[PDB]
């Protein structure tokens, strides 16, 4: 069984930088290698085959080279839409095997998040459960901190977060934090707020609403 | 006699042998038809030497030998008297005075695997050419240099047999072909395989 | 342009049999120079080749999948299928069908995959299927005078994955963010899909989120209006 | 792709001759054999013949009773079975080989029924339920030939219904039973009627089952 | 002759498993061949494998065949619902004399052991008018297929006056049902009083008897 080792596992480069990904085979497979690009939620897309032959329909900034055991994929000018996980694949011996993949993140200028807060709809309060959603929209870098305050009481253990993959056009991220409560516990308190801190912010941002008040 | 010659047990062989280890079947004491061979249209190659297929139903022979193996398309030409190549020289050679028929058909739908059928082999190296109807199945390490190969493969030390690729996507010249070589002998003895 | 459209159930109980089907478009399946393959990708993991098949019958399976893999071809329907028995949680993955190019000559460079199916997530779980409830995430009444406001839909309490969310039957994609689902402590998934629109359009433009959950045959079109007081 | 003659109905002690026409003049290179199969039973070889020589062989269980012939001019083989008994009721197959391949071609089969040949309707008797779930049914007895069709409540009652394959009695007639299991509470407030139809005799019997 | 023996008698497998059927010959196949057939109820035999390891035309690739000489195997990698039928193996030869069959192997959808629900039916008063009595014993929904029915008339075990009939395996609960019919003349029927059928089955810890009293 031929094993493919892909280095590095992750990398973060700026727009316009020159990126190089290495794929090392456990044995010498001559030029029997192909490269793939997998964007989030999509199937892998063929980029290079025969180690260096570019597939019809791939930007010329992509290129592959190498022979024997070590091969390299090179993006001469990284673009925002190039955020993906890249896989190599040996095409010499069965069973067919892939590399571990190299996730390529985009490094751009810092962007502060736009913060929104959504009360639980009257339709959901009828079900006995209350969900309060806080949105952090189009920010970079990925690291952000969301604190839930219910009547200035910091909450913990009743919130889950979810972050979108890097946007293919502005290279930003988006985060949603959902505060789950019971309808009884939701009606006991009044002021609901999510406090956001993110590198692009300069004093913490708090979006708040009052339960029942328009 | 009365029993029919088991040609069904040689043409319809679920598995054929590799050309270097070609299987030979002896046919004796049976009525050999010959209508359905030349009448079946499954065969891609059907060339007879030394005798005519039409004049074969009404002719007697002491013994009939059915040799069967598998090669690729562009090597079918070599299953004929006075041919040269890897198959003719190192695997299966017909004599210059061969008196028989060669029958071949494409078996890509049967002898191909999507990972490549690597069960059919052929002899790639041999110190001398095979002389007619000789079968060489030795796997002696081929010493191609001065250095005595101590039975271990390596530099100038081969395995004499090579494997056919045989993938269904292969070109027609590299797809597998099953071959049946019917040779007729007329020794000084009453005959056992005649026909019609 | 050859296309592959796969289909099949996204939920299989343990020890049962996974079954998926791939339909070829823009080309015949009796290709004399292509294989028809299956590839799976566990969530958060790499790619694993499952098997390849020629239209005439031959197969090659990954030895890491023992003898519980069978691929089949239906030439009369331009389809090829995959079957995986005795499934465990280690078989939960997004399964792709793809076309592999075969070599025409010995030692010819081939065996790459192009094109691919869209991918079908199959969850190995004995848990029952539940369709989601769709609640609106209304834009705030405050908002701005002529800036940008945010609205969305809350897709809560469904199993298994996935659900698909579009806005205005696909006519709204700019500014949309459909977040990856989170697995709540109740064992059911939940996600939210949001979109940023100008505040001036909140009274003159409708916004409907189209939620689809194939494992439960659920289709919900939910309108998201500014809340009235 | 052999083609056999049509179905036969014979009295005990009589003879039957089944033909098997070979597709064109493929005759001589072949050996043709005859295999029979009683209803619901296995396969039994009767004999074979080499057409080009007229040499025929037989199974000792049938030696004497069966004669297998062949006509090269018409590409047809024949099997004659004499002194027929009720146990000879079966589907008879002709099958062959080929000189230059190993492949078994089979005919479509010929049904031969050896019993008193009449066309009569069945007598339907009720299988009354015994006095949480109870069983009841109908006894479709003494009819010929096959088959009969049975429904319950004219197709309304299907759950829990078992219509058994018929058995050939020594009298030459068939007997069939069709039963259904129902909850014991519904015995006094649900009429159960089995619908027996025998097309060969144009028989239509609707029999109501009663708890005694 | 060459005796062909098959095994097992009944192969109780779940859909999706791998089936393995054996075919044994009394003597090594000197100049003989071997085929495998499949037969469904009310149908003719269908060729699956020939030449020990040759898939026939149209047969799915999950059907495989191996063996040599005296022992041969029919392997089904993944059992499909359309594959639950009877399978036969027949050896053939160049000459006519060879041909012999095996006794067959039933491949049924496996299930847990289920004991039959036993019911007995006295002859109807309408049939008694005809001079014949037919007592029926129903074995309802059981598994495996093997079952034993014995008729006792005033504690006298009957023999040679009963006939059985077994349904196909049910498509919903994968069980079998049996019907046995005791046939007596009307004169012989009224000479006795207690009629019972004893059912012996794997699901029953002991033989179950269902009886009725001629009259009450
Ligand atoms: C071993 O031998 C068998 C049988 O060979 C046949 O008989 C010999 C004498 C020659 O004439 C051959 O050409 C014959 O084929 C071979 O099996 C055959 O394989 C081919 C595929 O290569 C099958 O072709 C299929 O045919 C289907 C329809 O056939 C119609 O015509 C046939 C006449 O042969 C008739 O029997 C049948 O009822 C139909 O009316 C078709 O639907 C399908 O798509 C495909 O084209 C062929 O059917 C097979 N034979 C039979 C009788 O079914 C093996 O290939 C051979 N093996 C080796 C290694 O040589």
């Amino acid at each position: 069984d031929i094993q493919l080792t892909q280095s590095p596992s992750f990398l973060s480069a700026s727009v316009g930088d020159r990126v190089t990904i290495t794929c090392r085979a456990s044995q010498g497979i001559s030029s029997y290698l192909a490269w793939y690009q997998q964007k989030p939620g999509k199937a892998p897309k063929l980029l290079i085959y025969a180690a260096s032959t570019l597939q019809s329909g791939v930007p010329s900034r992509f290129s592959g080279s190498g022979s024997g055991t070590e091969f390299t994929l090179t993006i001469s000018s990284l673009q925002p839409e190039d955020f993906a996980t890249y896989y190599c694949q040996q095409l010499n011996s069965y069973p067919l095997t892939f590399g571990g993949g190299t996730k390529v993140e985009i490094k751009r200028t810092v962007a502060a998040p736009s913060v929104f807060i959504f009360p639980p709809s009257d339709e959901q309060l009828k079900s006995g459960t209350a969900s309060v959603v806080c949105l952090l929209n189009n920010f970079y870098p990925r690291e952000a901190k969301v604190q839930w305050k219910v009547d200035n009481a910091l909450q913990s253990g009743n919130s889950q977060e979810s972050v979108t993959e890097q946007d293919s056009k502005d290279s930003t991220y988006s985060l949603s934090s959902t505060l789950t409560l019971s309808k009884a516990d939701y009606e006991k308190h009044k002021v609901y707020a999510c406090e956001v801190t993110h590198q692009g912010l300069s004093s913490p941002v708090t979006k708040s609403f009052n339960r029942g008040e328009c | 006699h009365t029993n029919l010659c088991p040609f069904g047990e040689v043409f319809n062989a679920t598995r054929f042998a590799s050309v270097y280890a070609w299987n030979r079947k002896r046919i004796s004491n049976c009525v050999a038809d010959y209508s359905v061979l030349y009448n079946s249209a499954s065969f891609s190659t059907f060339k007879c030497y030394g005798v005519s297929p039409t004049k074969l139903n009404d002719l007697c022979f002491t013994n009939v030998y059915a040799d069967s193996f598998v090669i690729r398309g562009d090597e079918v030409r070599q299953i004929a008297p006075g041919q040269t190549g890897n198959i003719a020289d190192y695997n299966y050679k017909l004599p210059d005075d061969f008196t028989g028929c060669v029958i071949a058909w494409n078996s890509n739908n049967l002898d191909s695997k999507v990972g490549g059928n690597y069960n059919y082999l052929y002899r790639l190296f041999r110190k001398s050419n095979l002389k007619p109807f000789e079968r060489d199945i030795s796997t002696e390490i081929y010493q191609a240099g001065s250095t005595p190969c101590n039975g271990v493969k390596g530099f100038n030390c081969y395995f004499p047999l090579q494997s056919y690729g045989f993938q269904p996507t292969y070109g027609v010249g590299y797809q597998p072909y099953r071959v049946v070589v019917l040779s007729f002998e007329l020794l000084h003895a009453p005959a056992t395989v005649c026909g019609k | 342009q050859v296309q592959l459209q796969e289909s099949g159930p996204g939920l299989v109980k343990p020890s049962e049999t996974l079954s998926l089907t791939c339909t070829v478009f823009g080309g015949s399946i009796t290709s004399s120079n292509h294989y028809w393959v299956w590839i799976r990708q566990p969530p958060g993991k790499g790619l694993e080749w499952i098997g390849s098949m020629y239209y005439s019958g031959s197969t090659a399976y990954n030895p890491s999948l023992t003898n519980r893999v069978t691929i089949s071809v239906d030439t009369s329907k331009n389809q090829f299928s995959l079957k995986l028995s005795s499934v465990t949680a280690a078989d939960t993955a997004v399964y792709y069908c793809a076309r592999q190019i075969g070599p025409k000559r010995p030692s010819q460079v081939a065996d790459w995959f192009d094109p691919w199916g869209q991918g079908t997530l199959v969850t190995v779980s004995s848990a029952s299927t539940k369709g989601p409830s769709v609640f609106p995430l209304a834009p705030s009444s405050k908002s701005t005078s002529g800036g940008t406001a945010a609205l969305g839909c809350l897709v809560k309490d469904y199993f298994p994955e996935p659900v698909t969310v579009s806005w205005n039957s696909g006519a709204l994609t700019s500014g949309v963010h459909t977040f990856p689902a989170v697995l709540q402590s109740s064992g059911l998934y939940s996600l939210s899909s949001v979109v940023t629109v100008p505040s001036s359009s909140l009274g003159t433009q409708t916004y409907i989120c189209n939620v689809n959950h194939k494992p439960s045959n659920t289709k919900v079109d939910k309108k998201v209006e500014p809340k009235s007081c």
